[PDB]
Protein backbone atom coordinates (compact mmCIF):
# COMPACT_ATOMS: atom_id res chain seq x y z
CA UNK A 1 0.00 0.00 0.00
CA UNK A 2 2.64 2.64 -1.20
CA UNK A 3 2.02 5.96 -2.55
CA UNK A 4 3.11 6.85 -5.92
CA UNK A 5 6.25 9.26 -5.37
CA UNK A 6 7.62 6.26 -4.02
CA UNK A 7 7.39 3.61 -6.66
CA UNK A 8 10.30 4.38 -8.73
CA UNK A 9 13.11 4.05 -5.92
CA UNK B 1 -6.34 13.92 -24.58
CA UNK B 2 -6.73 11.97 -21.24
CA UNK B 3 -9.57 12.04 -20.25
CA UNK B 4 -11.89 10.83 -17.28
CA UNK B 5 -16.06 10.70 -17.62
CA UNK B 6 -17.95 9.79 -14.76
CA UNK B 7 -21.70 8.95 -14.72
CA UNK B 8 -24.64 11.28 -14.26
CA UNK B 9 -26.02 13.12 -10.95
CA UNK B 10 -27.49 10.85 -8.38
CA UNK B 11 -30.17 11.49 -5.88
CA UNK B 12 -30.41 9.03 -2.62
CA UNK B 13 -32.29 8.31 0.40
CA UNK B 14 -30.35 8.48 3.36
CA UNK B 15 -28.72 5.09 3.98
CA UNK B 16 -28.63 3.78 0.51
CA UNK B 17 -25.50 3.01 -1.32
CA UNK B 18 -23.93 4.99 -4.65
CA UNK B 19 -21.79 3.81 -7.81
CA UNK B 20 -20.18 6.24 -9.32
CA UNK B 21 -17.71 4.84 -12.96
CA UNK B 22 -15.03 6.70 -14.02
CA UNK B 23 -14.19 5.61 -17.73
CA UNK B 24 -11.09 6.92 -18.92
CA UNK B 25 -9.07 7.22 -22.33
CA UNK B 26 -6.28 8.83 -23.90
CA UNK B 27 -3.29 7.35 -21.46
CA UNK B 28 -2.48 3.84 -20.66
CA UNK B 29 -4.95 2.54 -17.61
CA UNK B 30 -2.67 0.22 -15.87
CA UNK B 31 -0.20 2.78 -14.84
CA UNK B 32 -1.63 4.77 -12.94
CA UNK B 33 -2.77 5.08 -9.48
CA UNK B 34 -7.27 6.78 -9.89
CA UNK B 35 -7.78 8.74 -6.76
CA UNK B 36 -11.41 10.01 -5.49
CA UNK B 37 -12.04 13.23 -4.29
CA UNK B 38 -15.10 14.68 -3.01
CA UNK B 39 -16.17 18.56 -1.58
CA UNK B 40 -19.17 19.13 0.11
CA UNK B 41 -20.92 22.51 0.02
CA UNK B 42 -19.25 24.61 2.57
CA UNK B 43 -16.40 22.37 3.03
CA UNK B 44 -12.75 22.08 1.87
CA UNK B 45 -11.78 18.83 -0.77
CA UNK B 46 -11.79 15.70 1.06
CA UNK B 47 -9.32 12.86 -0.24
CA UNK B 48 -11.36 9.63 -0.12
CA UNK B 49 -9.04 6.88 -1.34
CA UNK B 50 -7.42 5.52 -4.30
CA UNK B 51 -7.13 2.40 -6.08
CA UNK B 52 -3.90 0.69 -7.75
CA UNK B 53 -5.64 -0.47 -11.39
CA UNK B 54 -2.48 -2.80 -12.11
CA UNK B 55 -3.13 -4.86 -8.64
CA UNK B 56 -6.36 -3.78 -8.00
CA UNK B 57 -4.97 -2.75 -4.64
CA UNK B 58 -6.91 -0.15 -2.29
CA UNK B 59 -6.20 2.58 0.04
CA UNK B 60 -8.87 4.21 1.66
CA UNK B 61 -8.76 7.35 4.01
CA UNK B 62 -9.81 6.80 7.96
CA UNK B 63 -13.11 8.50 7.77
CA UNK B 64 -14.61 5.85 4.74
CA UNK B 65 -13.05 2.46 5.75
CA UNK B 66 -15.77 0.11 6.33
CA UNK B 67 -18.28 2.24 4.07
CA UNK B 68 -16.14 2.66 0.40
CA UNK B 69 -14.98 -0.14 -1.95
CA UNK B 70 -13.24 0.89 -4.97
CA UNK B 71 -12.66 -1.31 -7.72
CA UNK B 72 -11.74 -1.06 -11.48
CA UNK B 73 -12.84 -2.60 -14.98
CA UNK B 74 -9.24 -3.03 -17.10
CA UNK B 75 -10.85 -4.11 -20.08
CA UNK B 76 -12.98 -1.25 -19.92
CA UNK B 77 -10.68 1.01 -18.89
CA UNK B 78 -12.86 2.33 -16.08
CA UNK B 79 -12.34 2.80 -11.68
CA UNK B 80 -15.74 3.06 -9.93
CA UNK B 81 -16.73 4.14 -6.03
CA UNK B 82 -19.33 2.76 -4.17
CA UNK B 83 -20.15 4.78 -0.89
CA UNK B 84 -22.50 3.15 1.51
CA UNK B 85 -24.72 4.39 3.92
CA UNK B 86 -25.13 7.54 2.75
CA UNK B 87 -26.11 10.64 5.40
CA UNK B 88 -26.79 13.95 4.14
CA UNK B 89 -23.17 15.06 5.14
CA UNK B 90 -22.26 12.91 2.04
CA UNK B 91 -23.77 15.28 -0.30
CA UNK B 92 -21.22 16.69 -2.68
CA UNK B 93 -19.67 16.62 -6.04
CA UNK B 94 -17.73 13.42 -6.43
CA UNK B 95 -14.27 13.37 -8.79
CA UNK B 96 -11.88 10.73 -9.96
CA UNK B 97 -8.52 11.44 -10.16
CA UNK B 98 -5.99 10.14 -12.81
CA UNK B 99 -2.62 10.21 -10.66
CA UNK B 100 0.75 11.69 -10.94
CA UNK B 101 3.69 9.10 -11.11
CA UNK B 102 3.60 6.01 -13.20
CA UNK B 103 6.86 4.15 -11.92
CA UNK B 104 9.04 5.89 -14.68
CA UNK B 105 8.26 9.52 -14.41
CA UNK B 106 5.63 12.22 -12.69
CA UNK B 107 3.26 14.36 -13.81
CA UNK B 108 0.23 16.43 -13.41
CA UNK B 109 -3.58 15.22 -12.53
CA UNK B 110 -6.04 14.91 -14.81
CA UNK B 111 -9.80 15.27 -13.61
CA UNK B 112 -13.09 13.85 -14.23
CA UNK B 113 -16.13 16.11 -14.62
CA UNK B 114 -17.35 15.55 -11.67
CA UNK B 115 -20.38 13.77 -10.54
CA UNK B 116 -23.16 15.12 -8.12
CA UNK B 117 -24.52 12.74 -5.44
CA UNK B 118 -27.32 14.77 -3.25
CA UNK B 119 -28.79 12.95 -0.55
CA UNK B 120 -32.64 13.68 0.30
CA UNK B 121 -35.95 11.74 1.41
CA UNK B 122 -37.42 14.47 -1.15
CA UNK B 123 -39.77 13.64 -4.14
CA UNK B 124 -39.86 14.82 -7.61
CA UNK B 125 -42.17 18.45 -7.77
CA UNK B 126 -42.23 21.38 -9.55
CA UNK B 127 -42.19 24.87 -8.38
CA UNK B 128 -45.10 26.93 -7.83
CA UNK B 129 -44.39 30.68 -9.37
CA UNK B 130 -45.11 33.56 -7.74
CA UNK B 131 -44.59 37.25 -8.96
CA UNK B 132 -42.40 39.90 -7.36
CA UNK B 133 -44.20 42.91 -7.95
CA UNK B 134 -42.88 46.20 -8.63
CA UNK B 135 -43.89 49.17 -6.23
CA UNK B 136 -45.76 52.25 -6.75
CA UNK B 137 -35.59 56.15 -12.00
CA UNK B 138 -35.11 52.60 -11.54
CA UNK B 139 -37.76 49.45 -10.89
CA UNK B 140 -37.45 45.91 -9.48
CA UNK B 141 -39.35 42.98 -10.36
CA UNK B 142 -39.42 39.40 -10.42
CA UNK B 143 -40.61 35.45 -9.78
CA UNK B 144 -40.25 33.53 -6.94
CA UNK B 145 -40.08 30.00 -7.98
CA UNK B 146 -41.18 27.71 -4.74
CA UNK B 147 -41.20 24.55 -3.55
CA UNK B 148 -39.49 22.02 -6.05
CA UNK B 149 -37.16 19.42 -6.21
CA UNK B 150 -34.61 18.22 -7.92
CA UNK B 151 -32.71 21.48 -9.04
CA UNK B 152 -32.02 22.77 -11.36
CA UNK B 153 -34.34 25.23 -12.71
CA UNK B 154 -33.91 27.85 -15.56
CA UNK B 155 -35.57 31.16 -15.46
CA UNK B 156 -35.28 33.96 -18.64
CA UNK B 157 -37.35 36.78 -19.25
CA UNK B 158 -39.38 37.40 -22.29
CA UNK B 159 -37.93 34.80 -23.98
CA UNK B 160 -34.52 35.33 -23.74
CA UNK B 161 -35.12 38.80 -24.79
CA UNK B 162 -34.44 40.67 -21.64
CA UNK B 163 -31.02 40.01 -20.08
CA UNK B 164 -30.00 42.84 -19.04
CA UNK B 165 -29.73 43.80 -15.13
CA UNK B 166 -31.43 40.28 -14.59
CA UNK B 167 -30.02 38.20 -11.51
CA UNK B 168 -30.92 34.81 -11.12
CA UNK B 169 -29.89 33.83 -7.38
CA UNK B 170 -28.67 30.24 -6.13
CA UNK B 171 -31.59 28.06 -4.75
CA UNK B 172 -31.78 27.79 -0.91
CA UNK B 173 -33.13 24.62 0.73
CA UNK B 174 -36.07 24.74 2.70
CA UNK B 175 -36.27 22.69 5.89
CA UNK B 176 -39.19 21.10 3.88
CA UNK B 177 -36.21 19.06 1.74
CA UNK B 178 -37.58 21.71 -1.26
CA UNK B 179 -35.86 24.37 -3.03
CA UNK B 180 -36.86 27.73 -3.51
CA UNK B 181 -35.25 30.83 -5.51
CA UNK B 182 -35.84 33.77 -7.35
CA UNK B 183 -34.91 36.02 -10.45
CA UNK B 184 -35.22 39.54 -10.55
CA UNK B 185 -34.67 41.93 -12.97
CA UNK B 186 -34.09 46.13 -12.60
CA UNK B 187 -35.98 47.95 -15.47
CA UNK B 188 -36.75 51.66 -16.19
CA UNK B 189 -39.66 52.85 -13.79
CA UNK B 190 -40.53 54.65 -17.08
CA UNK B 191 -41.63 50.78 -18.79
CA UNK B 192 -44.10 49.56 -16.30
CA UNK B 193 -47.15 50.88 -17.88
CA UNK B 194 -46.29 49.85 -21.25
CA UNK B 195 -43.86 46.86 -21.02
CA UNK B 196 -45.13 43.35 -20.65
CA UNK B 197 -42.41 41.57 -18.13
CA UNK B 198 -42.87 37.51 -18.31
CA UNK B 199 -40.38 35.14 -16.63
CA UNK B 200 -40.13 31.61 -17.81
CA UNK B 201 -39.59 28.98 -15.39
CA UNK B 202 -38.70 25.67 -16.75
CA UNK B 203 -38.03 22.63 -14.60
CA UNK B 204 -37.24 19.59 -16.59
CA UNK B 205 -37.76 16.40 -14.10
CA UNK B 206 -41.42 17.45 -13.25
CA UNK B 207 -41.78 18.28 -16.76
CA UNK B 208 -42.93 22.22 -15.84
CA UNK B 209 -43.13 25.20 -17.86
CA UNK B 210 -44.75 28.04 -17.00
CA UNK B 211 -44.85 32.25 -18.36
CA UNK B 212 -45.86 34.17 -15.17
CA UNK B 213 -47.16 38.00 -16.11
CA UNK B 214 -45.55 39.88 -13.84
CA UNK B 215 -47.26 43.69 -13.43
CA UNK B 216 -47.89 46.19 -10.74
CA UNK B 217 -50.46 45.69 -8.21
CA UNK C 1 -1.45 13.54 7.62
CA UNK C 2 0.37 16.60 5.65
CA UNK C 3 -0.93 19.98 7.10
CA UNK C 4 -1.14 22.75 4.37
CA UNK C 5 -1.93 26.10 5.52
CA UNK C 6 -2.99 28.72 3.15
CA UNK C 7 -2.83 32.35 3.25
CA UNK C 8 -5.05 35.14 2.33
CA UNK C 9 -8.33 33.34 2.49
CA UNK C 10 -9.67 36.60 0.76
CA UNK C 11 -8.26 38.63 -2.18
CA UNK C 12 -9.91 41.39 -3.52
CA UNK C 13 -7.60 42.56 -6.99
CA UNK C 14 -8.25 45.85 -9.03
CA UNK C 15 -7.82 45.15 -12.37
CA UNK C 16 -4.43 44.81 -13.87
CA UNK C 17 -3.09 44.50 -10.63
CA UNK C 18 -0.76 41.31 -9.55
CA UNK C 19 -2.28 38.48 -7.19
CA UNK C 20 0.11 36.45 -4.55
CA UNK C 21 -1.12 33.16 -2.82
CA UNK C 22 0.93 31.52 -0.22
CA UNK C 23 0.84 27.71 0.50
CA UNK C 24 3.15 26.24 3.64
CA UNK C 25 3.17 22.40 4.32
CA UNK C 26 3.97 21.38 7.71
CA UNK C 27 6.65 18.82 6.36
CA UNK C 28 8.55 19.51 2.95
CA UNK C 29 7.03 18.30 0.02
CA UNK C 30 10.82 18.41 -1.94
CA UNK C 31 10.84 14.13 -2.55
CA UNK C 32 14.13 13.09 -2.60
CA UNK C 33 14.02 11.93 -5.90
CA UNK C 34 14.09 15.59 -6.63
CA UNK C 35 9.98 16.42 -7.46
CA UNK C 36 8.22 18.63 -5.16
CA UNK C 37 4.59 17.12 -4.72
CA UNK C 38 2.71 20.45 -4.56
CA UNK C 39 -0.43 21.51 -6.93
CA UNK C 40 -2.47 25.15 -7.69
CA UNK C 41 -5.93 24.58 -8.78
CA UNK C 42 -8.68 26.95 -9.92
CA UNK C 43 -12.48 25.94 -8.53
CA UNK C 44 -15.01 27.46 -10.55
CA UNK C 45 -18.87 27.11 -9.66
CA UNK C 46 -20.58 23.64 -11.56
CA UNK C 47 -17.01 22.80 -12.84
CA UNK C 48 -14.07 20.45 -12.52
CA UNK C 49 -10.68 22.10 -10.38
CA UNK C 50 -8.81 23.13 -12.97
CA UNK C 51 -5.32 22.19 -12.46
CA UNK C 52 -2.84 25.72 -12.60
CA UNK C 53 0.60 24.61 -11.70
CA UNK C 54 2.29 21.24 -11.09
CA UNK C 55 5.05 19.71 -9.56
CA UNK C 56 5.45 23.26 -7.61
CA UNK C 57 6.13 25.48 -10.85
CA UNK C 58 4.61 23.55 -14.01
CA UNK C 59 2.35 25.45 -16.23
CA UNK C 60 -0.67 23.16 -17.26
CA UNK C 61 -1.45 23.07 -21.20
CA UNK C 62 -3.76 26.40 -21.94
CA UNK C 63 -3.08 27.92 -18.18
CA UNK C 64 -2.18 31.63 -19.35
CA UNK C 65 1.58 32.80 -18.89
CA UNK C 66 0.20 35.48 -16.04
CA UNK C 67 0.12 32.27 -13.62
CA UNK C 68 3.24 31.12 -12.29
CA UNK C 69 4.51 29.04 -9.65
CA UNK C 70 8.07 28.69 -7.33
CA UNK C 71 8.77 27.63 -4.14
CA UNK C 72 11.03 25.99 -1.62
CA UNK C 73 10.08 22.22 0.09
CA UNK C 74 8.13 23.69 2.62
CA UNK C 75 6.75 27.41 1.20
CA UNK C 76 5.22 28.12 -2.19
CA UNK C 77 3.75 30.84 -3.97
CA UNK C 78 0.94 31.42 -6.72
CA UNK C 79 1.63 34.17 -8.43
CA UNK C 80 -1.17 36.06 -10.96
CA UNK C 81 0.44 39.02 -12.56
CA UNK C 82 -2.58 40.63 -13.47
CA UNK C 83 -6.24 39.66 -12.64
CA UNK C 84 -9.06 39.21 -14.81
CA UNK C 85 -12.61 38.77 -14.09
CA UNK C 86 -11.99 35.20 -15.96
CA UNK C 87 -9.77 34.25 -12.83
CA UNK C 88 -11.74 35.40 -10.32
CA UNK C 89 -12.67 32.00 -7.63
CA UNK C 90 -11.67 30.24 -5.42
CA UNK C 91 -7.71 28.93 -6.05
CA UNK C 92 -6.60 26.06 -3.43
CA UNK C 93 -2.72 24.84 -2.85
CA UNK C 94 -2.51 21.09 -2.51
CA UNK C 95 0.25 18.01 -1.39
CA UNK C 96 0.43 14.49 -2.82
CA UNK C 97 3.62 13.50 -1.14
CA UNK C 98 1.35 11.32 0.67
CA UNK C 99 -1.98 10.03 0.60
CA UNK C 100 -4.26 11.21 2.10
CA UNK C 101 -4.02 13.80 -0.51
CA UNK C 102 -4.56 17.71 1.96
CA UNK C 103 -5.94 20.66 0.90
CA UNK C 104 -4.94 24.10 1.63
CA UNK C 105 -7.56 26.43 2.98
CA UNK C 106 -8.54 28.30 -0.16
CA UNK C 107 -8.33 31.89 -1.63
CA UNK C 108 -11.51 33.24 -2.78
CA UNK C 109 -10.04 35.81 -5.36
CA UNK C 110 -12.33 38.53 -6.43
CA UNK C 111 -12.36 42.00 -8.72
CA UNK C 112 -11.83 44.70 -6.38
CA UNK C 113 -13.72 47.94 -7.44
CA UNK C 114 -15.46 51.24 -5.43
CA UNK C 115 -17.74 50.80 -3.03
CA UNK C 116 -21.40 50.73 -4.16
CA UNK C 117 -24.24 51.03 -1.91
CA UNK C 118 -27.13 48.28 -2.85
CA UNK C 119 -30.53 49.34 -4.21
CA UNK C 120 -32.76 47.94 -1.64
CA UNK C 121 -36.07 46.77 -2.62
CA UNK C 122 -39.22 45.22 -0.78
CA UNK C 123 -41.87 42.58 -1.96
CA UNK C 124 -45.08 41.19 -0.78
CA UNK C 125 -46.21 38.13 -0.92
CA UNK C 126 -48.43 37.85 -3.97
CA UNK C 127 -52.42 37.05 -3.36
CA UNK C 128 -52.00 33.75 -5.28
CA UNK C 129 -49.63 32.24 -3.18
CA UNK C 130 -51.62 33.62 0.25
CA UNK C 131 -54.55 30.98 -1.18
CA UNK C 132 -51.99 28.35 -0.84
CA UNK C 133 -51.25 29.02 3.07
CA UNK C 134 -47.65 30.30 2.74
CA UNK C 135 -46.41 33.70 2.63
CA UNK C 136 -42.81 34.75 1.36
CA UNK C 137 -41.25 38.19 1.77
CA UNK C 138 -38.69 38.71 -0.42
CA UNK C 139 -35.69 41.67 0.17
CA UNK C 140 -33.98 42.20 -2.47
CA UNK C 141 -30.02 44.04 -2.35
CA UNK C 142 -29.04 44.88 -5.84
CA UNK C 143 -25.57 46.04 -7.47
CA UNK C 144 -23.32 46.35 -4.15
CA UNK C 145 -19.86 46.12 -3.14
CA UNK C 146 -18.19 44.91 -1.29
CA UNK C 147 -19.79 41.35 -0.67
CA UNK C 148 -20.17 42.19 3.37
CA UNK C 149 -24.16 42.91 3.86
CA UNK C 150 -26.68 42.02 6.07
CA UNK C 151 -30.58 41.95 6.44
CA UNK C 152 -32.40 42.33 9.51
CA UNK C 153 -35.88 41.68 8.94
CA UNK C 154 -38.92 43.52 10.94
CA UNK C 155 -42.28 42.18 11.91
CA UNK C 156 -44.36 45.24 13.28
CA UNK C 157 -40.96 46.73 14.51
CA UNK C 158 -39.86 43.42 15.84
CA UNK C 159 -36.30 41.74 15.30
CA UNK C 160 -37.33 38.67 13.41
CA UNK C 161 -34.75 35.17 13.41
CA UNK C 162 -34.89 31.80 12.28
CA UNK C 163 -37.71 32.35 9.67
CA UNK C 164 -35.34 33.62 6.99
CA UNK C 165 -32.72 32.31 4.06
CA UNK C 166 -31.10 34.13 1.62
CA UNK C 167 -28.86 34.15 -1.27
CA UNK C 168 -26.15 36.05 -3.06
CA UNK C 169 -25.20 36.07 -6.66
CA UNK C 170 -21.69 35.09 -8.20
CA UNK C 171 -19.80 38.74 -8.83
CA UNK C 172 -20.70 40.19 -12.05
CA UNK C 173 -18.15 40.41 -14.89
CA UNK C 174 -19.09 43.43 -16.25
CA UNK C 175 -20.02 45.87 -12.68
CA UNK C 176 -18.22 43.61 -10.58
CA UNK C 177 -21.14 44.10 -7.61
CA UNK C 178 -23.18 41.30 -6.20
CA UNK C 179 -26.79 40.76 -5.48
CA UNK C 180 -28.59 39.29 -2.42
CA UNK C 181 -32.15 37.92 -2.15
CA UNK C 182 -33.36 37.43 1.25
CA UNK C 183 -36.74 35.53 1.66
CA UNK C 184 -39.08 35.82 5.13
CA UNK C 185 -41.58 32.71 5.48
CA UNK C 186 -44.18 32.81 7.40
CA UNK C 187 -47.61 31.18 7.85
CA UNK C 188 -51.02 32.77 6.15
CA UNK C 189 -52.00 32.93 9.84
CA UNK C 190 -48.75 34.81 10.96
CA UNK C 191 -48.61 37.17 8.13
CA UNK C 192 -52.60 38.16 9.02
CA UNK C 193 -51.77 38.72 12.60
CA UNK C 194 -49.25 41.82 11.30
CA UNK C 195 -49.34 45.09 9.83
CA UNK C 196 -45.65 46.31 8.61
CA UNK C 197 -43.24 44.16 7.46
CA UNK C 198 -39.67 45.88 6.86
CA UNK C 199 -36.52 44.84 5.67
CA UNK C 200 -32.97 46.29 7.22
CA UNK C 201 -29.91 46.95 5.19
CA UNK C 202 -26.13 47.30 6.46
CA UNK C 203 -23.61 47.95 4.07
CA UNK C 204 -20.16 49.78 4.29
CA UNK C 205 -21.41 52.02 1.23
CA UNK C 206 -25.02 53.02 3.31
CA UNK C 207 -24.19 56.13 5.99
CA UNK C 208 -26.63 54.68 7.78
CA UNK C 209 -29.17 51.41 7.91
CA UNK C 210 -31.24 51.79 4.58
CA UNK C 211 -35.34 50.33 5.74
CA UNK C 212 -37.73 49.37 3.23
CA UNK C 213 -41.20 48.78 4.28
CA UNK C 214 -45.23 48.05 3.07
CA UNK C 215 -48.02 47.61 5.10
CA UNK C 216 -50.26 44.72 4.32
CA UNK C 217 -53.03 45.43 2.36
CA UNK C 218 -51.59 48.49 0.97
Amino acid sequence: MVDSPQLAT
Amino acid sequence: QVQLVQSGAEVKKPGAPVKVSCETSGYRFSDYFVHWVRQAPGQGPEWIGRIRPNSGGTKYAQKFQGRVTMTRDMSMNTAYMELSGLRSDDTAVYYCVRGHCDGTTCSRAYWGQGTLVTVSSASTKGPSVFPLAPSSGTAALGCLVKDYFPEPVTVSWNSGALTSGVHTFPAVLQSSGLYSLSSVVTVPSSSLGTQTYICNVNHKPSNTKVDKRVEPK
Amino acid sequence: DVVMTQSPLSLPVTPGEPASISCRSSQSLLHRSGHKYLHWYLQRPGQSPQVLIYLGSNRASGVPDRFSGSGSGTDFTLKISRVEAEDVGLYYCMQTLQTPWTFGQGTKVEIKRTVAAPSVFIFPPSDEQLKSGTASVVCLLNNFYPREAKVQWKVDNALQSGNSQESVTEQDSKDSTYSLSSTLTLSKADYEKHKVYACEVTHQGLSSPVTKSFNRGE
